[PDB]
């Protein structure tokens, strides 16, 4: 129906969680076992820290889950005050209940304050007994020690290819779509382990389609759509700087820039990234590049005129590969 | 477009991690040189005490008796001996004298010393009557001004040595204590008992009440007490108790309790039980500390160089957090003072949100907010690892502050104002006007060299009073 | 159901028990053998034992009278400006007769989290019924507290556990558990702990439910940080190349963020030994720089790759 | 006061020099409506907050001179009392960034939220250069916000340093410094109203010539050296410098002759004397390498690292808190060069 | 009120009235007729025709009356994430369509849903990655949040997925020489041959920033009352460029390579008021482009002005930055 591909296709159980499988094991024999302490699910958005928690609280409450779980989010207006009010009128009204283990799902918690963290820690501890909880986060080093301590952490790596083309695999077929090998590829190298990402551009692939039945979406399609560097854009510019004269390099760097959107920073990104690719017969030309191109990324950060630092990229680059030379 | 770099593919070896226990034994945490707790003897109780076997405070078991064991100058302590005797006397006979005294300033004994001038007064500790205002209760007017009143209109059931004491008159919360102030002015028109008002600071008083205060010379202030005299206090305390101490410790017991009474007292009821533990480390002793020359100029560039770097590194980190602190509630923040401007709200939602009155307003940046101790801090290391070798980082962290070179430099404008006042106001603002650096670097100086030239001519014998800007900058 | 967790299960229920700031703890079990508890506020890292030494010390002190003499306020409780001025108070105007020597008290855990004005109108409240009540602070930052407030109390600043107690405890918690240990995971244990001795305690338990025998190898797969060997082969490597490839892969790909990656390195860096305390300093300088860089905003993998080739450089050279 | 002060040209036809200049203010105080908000920029001492303040009193009143003192106290996260002299009128105010340090945000929008409260009020910026990016930001917000009730006119020794939209929506006004003449014309004034008798007209060109281009410190030497010799000015009557530039000289001295730890530690009291006397870092160390390199033992390799390591610690200290540490740094670098 | 700048005097009002950019003005008229837009984000230099287009686009769309009230520019200004930004949008979803005017029927479809418009919101103290993308969700059909960038360089793909990204293309020379003539026309701006190609020269195609100048430079000129056409050295002198003579003659001079002579001609230069960071630019715009120089110098001078730059932009002084910078390219 007229719904977004990404609450469509989540996953209703914990056998549809893929890409992460040890927390998803621990978390089964936790359910199976009975032992279910408070949970940190954190890590890089989109890795299915949500999706596993809705789907395990599913599991364990069967149909009750409405009135036996409830779902906070603190980044909302709420602030400490109604936080803690919501909290403890959950866990302490022990309402008619066919069973027990009321649980919350507080979701971003690293938006959540230090006393708040404290109070969210004492709360914890005081109502251990019939709650528990699940606070979800997206980094570990906003969290205060002390929440730290009192909740089991799971940390949520960025899905490995092998499970990311899987459900590839899975919504392409549902949904009667045709992905080129190369166009997959590159969804899949730009994603960095982001199902939601995967899901966006692929429904935004499904509505550019004039007839989204049987058009195969190419590479150029999605590396459009995400708005992201080409390979070929970044190489071109590489190969300019590598094997050109001075002012064509910089005629190349500038019309690809102008032309493709992109700022300096990425193109220094994805410059590094293709140079890790490949081999320097010296190590000073390495050594160098990363140093000078840090540099000028830290400095573009703070502010300039972009012609002097695109002038400094090709500079440092042309230098650098005249060292191995 | 296949645009191929002109460079080999590298073909990536691959990657395998087979630990043994002998790397993981050296995981070891490296003993530490810059940690040094040097520990004190413990404590020598000599005898059985009476007063050591004591269930009061230290710090009330120790209360003054007379007006000579205070911590109080005795100049200030007998001028407001001889208020509170002549407000007594006049207040007897049927009332131009507005019982008030302001007690302010940073000491410690601001409100002992009237209890014990109560104590010489009346002879007795029953006869006196002092009605303490303290931040405990709310002081508000709907809530304290009958009773107030009627406690200074009629006579205490029982001489009549009544007074009221408002201790803590500075933290006043806004809408908790409404009226406070008003409740103080009505008292002091229809009053016939002493009314105390003890305070940290002068600038939460209203001017009203100063200037009223200042005119019966019934303004006096409280300065600190130089560590000596605290220190030979102490002494004589624990000569009292009959306890052996080191007198080094008791000097670092002194000096980092910044010599009051109270705190020094309760950290030697703490750390002088009888236990066979040694002493807290207190002034931490150099980590083998060698502050040498450094041989050849080279290391000392070195030295020098990363000093700055890490300087650097401790100006962009030391107030840049990632965990979101919270802002206090009870704090006169732009907002909160925006908020109570609001009418809208009742006095119900006020006072959930009820701030302390202050004359600084409060701004924060929820963005560059200060460190917290668990987050990673790697200039203190380098600044610990640094001054653990070298005593002149050590010395060069404390030579120089931001108050310090602050107050100089509000001091030196003020002689330099009043070296150009005095030619043989309008300077006050334009000079003001005119930006900090260029009086820093190019006004002051120059007027320290007409100082000097007149003070030059002075001892020889268009400007008097050259001798302050010369001292100033000597 | 639940099994108790050894945090809980093993917390000492008397002073001697706790390990650690041996001074202090012994003057506070002095304090609750005689009596006339100072007011105090105990300060310092978290999970050194704090809250259970004042819990420790008011058990010890009062006895079976507890329950009616001690109030315990936590952030979770409402600590404001109306609790300070109605609760406080009457709990320290109640009348409870104890032995001599014996005096109520008020624990008020985590007071760094109290408004400024409850600490204001906490002054007067403890300096009048000092003689029938005693307070006890617990924060973990002590500059939190108002200077009136730490005027009137013996402040108490525990320090970091160090290796020796938490091996001793640990290793008593292993005797009365029947766990495998091996040298190597102990010490795995500690290095994981950094001090906290409640992650120590969580740090075996998990490792003793998950993989049984308490390897070193056993020990650094549940702390989901990154491994500090691989830190040190990435830190220490003689080949760029290898450094930028683990950097990649063993870090980057694996959802390490850059924080995790810098703070591993200083640590392992600070605790390395076969470099020279200049060359140790200078690397703490590079992973510093880096660590600002990534505060600014510049955390991309460009600004490590730029810290493992300066960190390279000074290896290899000089 | 001081000759620095009591002839300082009070209207738009007292400015002498740069005539341009006083043309194109007269031109845009000719109509009041509209101020384009002005960005005053060059060298310290040119008169440009004199033209400010000139601009300013033409479009209102000679009130805009009728300066009123309002301190404000500001409380930070770690509880520091931030106190600023803010300089108001009831035409006018006047603020300076650099008296508050790294917060300069927070305070610099609440002092101009209150302004906004209550044609137009100017608002004069004292160093806008040392505005830090975020409170530039801030100006850049407000500039379009509060552009019908709030002028800046901000005053900086150097634009570089400021933003560009900040300078895309700004009138960008350059200050020349002026010429040996206009700097001589101007002493000649003040002596022929000051009745100061010279011997000839050279001590004013060598006044001017020892100032460098600022007009404060010449008239400032011309007070000084005519207090000395009592209006009496002789062609062997010296220049009167600071006793700071005296010190830096001394120093450099002592730099050149002794290479040595010990000679560093001298060096380094020196500077905690320079400091501890409020004198800002960032001139210690201009006068200390622009005195460095004009030494006459040295040659061009030494000269060149000398502004290298003064570029590099000058970049340090303007990142830095501590400024001890970067001028001994300097100072010890320098050493280890001369060897 | 009688006096309006020049740069929102002549911004487009109709949305096929945009000069050039026809890829984006004709599929903006299609999703204008559809009634319907999703949340757009469009990039190119700022000042290239963003803001005019989207007002446009909401002149064609709702009425004039009806403008000031359905649009709020709540973009990246006071308005703060959630503080201000998320509290006035709900407090405006809590308002309806104000009453529909004459015109306004049928002419104007006039959506129900709102507009919202946030200029370079990204550059935001709050990285709201849902916090907005909850309020478009429950308000879809009353209200739509449009945003403007710069970069391809998007934060989050959350509040950012459903995106038609429109290419605002650089707006070519001949276009915008052709825009700004017509501007000069209208306001009998008198001024000779190279006024207008110098101005898009130093706004580097920035038109707001050629107009600004273009109003400044006309300013000046009826300040002065000479009635003579504009020259190109009171344009340079009002955006900061140093005079191609100083530049020629601070090349000459790091070509003798005598450090007393480049110091004494810097210590003269920095008493004329030239700011160090245009003499940085234009010493780059003089040697990179350049045929005459090696690559072996161009590389080193590209690093060496580089940090010059780098360490101007952070508040240091310009004497010793630009002696050092002189000195080392001597050097070369
Ligand atoms: N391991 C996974 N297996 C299957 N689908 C996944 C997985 N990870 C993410 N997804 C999908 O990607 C989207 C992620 O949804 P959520 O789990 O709510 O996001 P999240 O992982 O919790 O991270 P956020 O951004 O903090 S809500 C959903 O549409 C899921 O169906
Ligand atoms: N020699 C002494 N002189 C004064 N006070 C002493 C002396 N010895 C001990 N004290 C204690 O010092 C304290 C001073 O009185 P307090 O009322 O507690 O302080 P205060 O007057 O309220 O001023 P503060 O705490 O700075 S607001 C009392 O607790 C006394 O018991
Ligand atoms: N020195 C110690 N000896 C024995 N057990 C300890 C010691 N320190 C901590 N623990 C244990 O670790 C946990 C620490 O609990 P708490 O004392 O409440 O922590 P804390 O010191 O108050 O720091 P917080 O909670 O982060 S403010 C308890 O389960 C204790 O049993
Ligand atoms: N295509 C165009 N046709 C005519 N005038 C234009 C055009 N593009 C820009 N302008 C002029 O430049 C001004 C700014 O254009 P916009 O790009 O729409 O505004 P803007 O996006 O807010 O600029 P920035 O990003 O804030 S610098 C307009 O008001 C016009 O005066
Ligand atoms: N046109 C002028 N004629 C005469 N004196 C001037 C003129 N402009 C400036 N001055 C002198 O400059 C001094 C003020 O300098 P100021 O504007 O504060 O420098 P800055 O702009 O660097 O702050 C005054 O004492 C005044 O005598
Ligand atoms: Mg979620
Ligand atoms: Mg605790
Ligand atoms: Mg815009």
């Amino acid at each position: 129906e007229n719904l977004p591909w990404v609450e469509k296709y989540r996953p209703e159980t914990l056998d549809e969680v893929y890409g992460q499988n040890e927390v998803i094991t621990t978390v089964r024999k936790f359910v199976d076992e009975g032992k279910l302490p408070h949970l940190l699910f954190y890590g890089p958005p989109g890795t299915g820290k949500t999706s596993t928690i809705v789907a395990l609280a599913r599991e364990i409450y069967g149909k009750n889950y409405s009135n036996m779980v409830l779902e906070l989010n603190a980044s909302d207006d709420r602030g400490i005050d109604v936080v803690r009010n919501q909290i403890k009128d959950f866990a302490s009204t022990r309402q008619i209940f066919s069973k027990g283990f009321k649980l919350i799902i507080l979701d971003e918690a690293d938006a959540m304050t230090n006393a708040a963290q404290n109070a969210l820690r004492r709360v914890i501890e005081r109502y251990t007994k019939n709650t528990r909880f699940c606070v979800l986060a997206n980094y570990a080093h906003k969290l205060t020690p002390a929440l730290l301590s009192r909740c089991t952490r799971f940390r949520f790596q960025p899905l490995p290819q092998e499970a990311i083309e899987r459900r590839i695999a899975n919504v392409l077929v549902h949904e009667k779509l045709k992905l080129s090998p190369n166009a997959e590829k590159a969804l899949i190298e730009l994603s960095n382990g982001d199902m939601r990402r995967v899901l966006n551009v692929l429904q935004s692939c499904k509505a550019t389609l004039d007839n989204p039945d049987e058009d195969e979406i190419s590479d150029d399609v999605i590396y459009e759509c995400c708005g992201a560097p080409r390979p070929s854009d970044l190489k071109a510019v590489l190969k300019s700087i590598l094997e050109d004269d001075w002012g064509t390099a910089h005629y190349t760097l500038n019309k690809v820039r102008s032309a493709k959107g992109l700022a300096l920073i990425d193109l220094i990104e994805g410059i590094v990234k293709i140079l890790e690719d490949y081999e320097l017969q010296n190590e000073e030309t390495r050594v160098h590049l990363l140093t000078k191109l840090a540099d000028i990324e830290y400095s573009i950060s703070k502010g300039g005129n972009d012609q002097i630092q695109g002038s400094a990229v090709i500079g440092a680059i042309k230098a650098s590969f005249e060292n191995e030379t | 477009r296949s645009v191929d770099i002109p460079l080999p593919f590298r073909t990536i070896p691959p990657l395998n991690h087979n630990f043994l226990p002998s790397d993981y034994e050296s995981l070891k945490d490296k003993n530490s040189a810059s940690c040094i707790p040097v520990r004190y003897q413990a404590p020598v109780l000599l005898g059985t005490n009476i007063k050591r076997n004591t269930t009061l405070t230290w710090p009330q078991l120790f209360k003054p008796v007379t007006l000579k064991q205070v911590l109080i100058e005795p100049k200030l302590k007998l001028r407001i001996k001889n208020w509170i005797e002549t407000s007594f006397h006049t207040l007897e006979k049927p009332t131009e004298f507005v019982p008030l005294m302001i007690l302010h300033g940073n000491s410690i004994g601001k409100k002992t010393l009237i209890q014990t001038i109560m104590r010489e007064i009346a002879g007795d500790d029953n006869s006196y009557q002092i009605y303490e205002v303290n931040s405990n209760m709310n002081r508000s007017k709907k809530d304290l001004l009958d009773i107030l009143l009627d406690f200074t209109t009629t006579h205490y059931v029982k001489s009549d040595y009544g007074l009221v004491l408002f201790n803590d008159v500075d933290v006043l919360f806004k809408e908790h204590d409404r009226g406070y102030w008003a409740m103080i002015s009505k008292l002091c028109e229809f009053s016939r008992r002493p009314l105390v008002l003890t305070c940290k600071d002068l600038s939460l008083v209203p001017s009203e009440l100063i200037a009223l205060a200042s005119e019966q010379n019934s303004l006096f202030h409280t300065k600190k007490i130089s560590t000596s005299t605290v220190y030979a206090f102490l002494t004589k305390y624990l000569k009292s108790l009959e306890i052996e101490v080191c007198d080094d410790w008791l000097r670092d017991v002194v000096k980092q309790n910044n010599a009051d009474i109270r705190k020094c007292l309760m950290h030697l009821q703490f750390w002088c039980v009888d236990t066979e533990a040694d002493l807290i480390s207190s002034k931490n002793r150099l980590p083998v500390l060698t502050s040498t020359l450094g041989s050849s100029v080279k290391d000392i560039s070195q030295l020098t160089d990363l000093l700055s770097i890490n300087d650097v590194i401790g100006q962009a980190t030391l107030n840049r957090s990632m965990v979101r602190q919270e802002i206090d509630s009870t704090t006169m923040t732009p907002e909160k003072v925006n908020t109570f401007q609001d009418q809208n709200l009742d006095d119900e939602m006020k006072l959930k949100f009820d701030y302390v009155i202050d004359y600084k307003l409060h701004l924060n940046d929820p963005n560059r907010q200060p460190l917290l101790p668990f987050e990673l801090n790697i200039y203190q290391h380098i600044q610990e690892q640094l001054e653990a070798r070298y005593s002149y980082v050590r010395e060069a962290n404390h030579r120089l502050d931001n108050e310090y070179l602050v107050n100089r430099f509000k001091k030196m404008t003020e002689s330099t104002l009043n070296f150009l006042a005095s030619r043989i106001e309008n300077a006050e603002i334009d000079l003001l006007s005119a930006t900090t650096q260029q009086i820093k670097a190019e006004i002051n100086p120059f007027v320290f060299e007409i100082a000097k030239s007149d003070a030059n001519v002075k001892n020889e014998n268009f400007n008097a009073d050259p001798s302050i800007v010369v001292r100033k900058w000597e | 159901s639940l099994q108790l967790p050894w945090v809980e299960k093993y917390r000492p229920q008397v002073l001697s028990d706790i390990v650690g700031n041996k001074e202090t703890i012994d003057r506070l079990q002095q304090i609750a053998k005689d009596g006339n508890m100072p007011h105090m506020i105990i300060s310092g890292m978290p999970g050194i034992g704090k809250t259970t030494s004042v819990h420790c010390l008011a058990h010890e002190l009062l006895g079976r009278s507890y329950a009616d003499g001690v109030l315990e306020l936590n952030a979770s409780d409402d600590r404001g400006i109306d609790v300070v001025r109605n609760q406080i108070k009457h709990f320290a105007q109640k009348k409870l007769h104890l032995p001599p020597g014996k005096h109520k008290i008020v624990i008020l855990d985590e007071a760094d989290s109290m408004t400024a004005g409850a600490q204001q109108a906490l002054r007067r409240t403890m300096e009048l019924y000092s003689n029938s009540t005693r307070f006890a602070f617990a924060c973990n930052q002590s500059n939190k507290i108002i200077e009136p407030l730490q005027s009137r109390c013996a402040i108490l600043r525990y320090s970091k556990l160090s290796d020796e107690d938490v091996l001793k405890r640990l290793l008593q918690i292993i005797k009365l558990e029947d766990v495998k240990y091996t040298n190597d995971g102990l010490e795995a244990i500690i290095f994981t702990a950094e001090g906290d001795m409640r992650q120590a305690i969580n740090n075996l338990q998990s490792t003793v439910a998950g993989h049984g025998l308490v390897n070193a190898d056993n020990v650094f797969k549940i702390v989901d940080s990154p491994h500090p060997l691989i830190v040190k082969k990435m830190l220490l490597a003689s080949n760029l190349e290898d450094s930028i490839q683990i950097l990649r892969t063993d870090l980057w790909k694996k959802g390490y963020s850059s924080i995790d990656i810098v703070t591993t390195s200083f640590r392992v860096t600070k605790n390395l030994a076969q470099v020279k305390e200049s060359v140790r300093l200078e690397m703490i300088k590079e992973i510093g720089l880096t660590h600002m860089r990534i505060l600014e905003g510049v955390g991309t993998y460009l600004q490590l790759a730029s810290m493992l080739a300066k960190i390279h450089k000074l290896n290899n050279k000089a | 006061s001081l000759w620095v002060d009591k002839y300082r040209p009070k209207s738009l036809n007292a400015l002498s020099h740069n005539e341009e200049l006083t043309n194109f203010l007269k031109s845009l105080s000719d109509q009041p409506r509209d101020l384009p908000h002005l960005l005053l920029y060059g060298p310290n001492g040119t008169g440009k907050k004199t033209r400010c303040m000139a601009l300013l009193e033409s479009i209102f009143g000679p009130g805009v001179y009728r300066l009123k003192i309002d301190v404000r106290q500001f409380v930070t996260a770690s509880n520091r009392k931030l106190e600023l002299n803010v300089v108001s009128s009831p035409y006018h105010l006047e603020i300076t960034p650099s008296d508050m340090g790294n917060n300069d945000r927070i305070v610099i929008q609440e002092l101009l939220k209150e302004v906004a409260q209550m044609r137009y009020k100017c608002v004069i910026i004292n160093e806008a250069n040392s505005l830090t990016k975020d409170a530039q930001a801030a100006l850049r917000r407000t500039m379009e916000k509060y552009s019908k009730n709030i002028r800046l006119i901000m005053v900086c020794d150097s634009m570089s340093p400021i933003i560009a939209p900040i300078k895309s929506r700004c009138l960008l006004i350059r200050c020349p410094a002026p010429s040996d003449s206009e700097i001589s014309t101007i002493l000649s004034d003040v002596v022929t109203n000051e009745r100061i008798q010279l011997e000839t007209k050279d001590i004013l060109k060598r006044i001017a010539q020892a100032s460098n281009g600022n007009l404060r410190v010449s008239l400032l030497m011309l007070e000084s050296m005519a207090l000395n010799n009592e209006l009496a000015l002789k062609s062997s009557s010296p220049i009167i410098k600071p006793d700071w530039i005296i010190v830096i000289h001394k120093l450099t001295r002592k730099i050149v002759k002794e290479r040595s730890v010990n000679s560093l530690i001298e060096c380094r009291a020196v500077l905690y004397d320079l400091l501890a006397h409020c004198i800002p870092a960032n001139i210690i160390l201009k006068e200390l390498t622009f005195s460095l390199l004009d030494v006459e033992t040295l040659n061009t390799t030494n000269k060149s690292s000398i502004i290298e390591y003064s570029s590099v610690f000058d970049e340090r200290l303007s990142l830095g808190n501590k400024a001890i540490f970067h001028l001994e740094g300097f100072i010890a670098k320098v050493m280890c060069c001369l060897d | 009120l009688a006096q309006q700048p020049w740069v929102e005097k002549y911004r487009p009002k109709n949305l096929d009235e945009v000069t050039a950019q026809d890829h984006a003005v004709t599929v903006l008229k299609k999703t204008l007729k559809s009634a319907n837009l999703p949340h757009m984000l469009f990039y190119g230099p700022p000042g290239t025709g963003k803001t005019s287009t989207i007002l446009a686009l909401t002149k064609e769309l709702y009425g004039p009356d009806l403008m000031k009230s359905r649009i709020l520019e709540l973009n990246a200004s006071d308005e703060r994430g959630i503080s201000i930004v998320r509290e006035k949008v709900k407090n405006f979803a809590r308002l309806t369509v104000s009453k529909p005017s004459k015109h306004d029927l049928e002419n104007y479809p006039c959506p129900p849903y709102k507009i919202i418009i946030l200029d370079e919101a990204d550059s935001m103290t709050a990285d709201a990655q849902s916090a907005l993308r909850r309020t478009m969700e429950t308000y879809s059909g009353v209200t739509r949040f449009c945003l403007i960038c710069n970069y391809v360089t998007r934060i989050i793909d959350p509040l950012a997925s459903r995106c038609s990204k429109f290419r605002f293309k650089a707006l070519d020379a001949s276009n915008a020489i052709d825009r700004l003539r017509f501007i000069s026309e209208q306001e009998n701006v008198k001024c000779d041959d190279g006024v207008l190609e110098r101005i898009l020269d130093i706004s580097a195609g920035d038109l707001r920033r050629g107009i600004t100048l273009l109003q400044s430079a006309s300013k000046g000129a009826q300040y002065l009352g000479d009635g003579k056409n504009i020259t190109s050295t009171q344009v340079e002198e009002l955006a900061g460029v140093v005079p191609h003579d100083i530049l020629i003659e601070i090349v000459e001079k790091v070509k003798s390579g005598d450090f007393d002579e480049i110091k004494k001609y810097v210590n003269t230069f920095m008493k004329s008021g030239w700011s160090a960071a245009s003499v940085v630019n234009q010493l780059h715009e003089y040697y990179i482009t350049n045929d005459n120089f090696d690559t072996n110098f161009k590389n080193q001078i590209s690093w060496l002005l580089f940090t010059t730059d780098s360490r101007l932009n952070n508040g240091t002084n310009e004497h010793i930055q630009l002696l050092n910078l002189l000195v080392k390219i001597s050097q070369l």
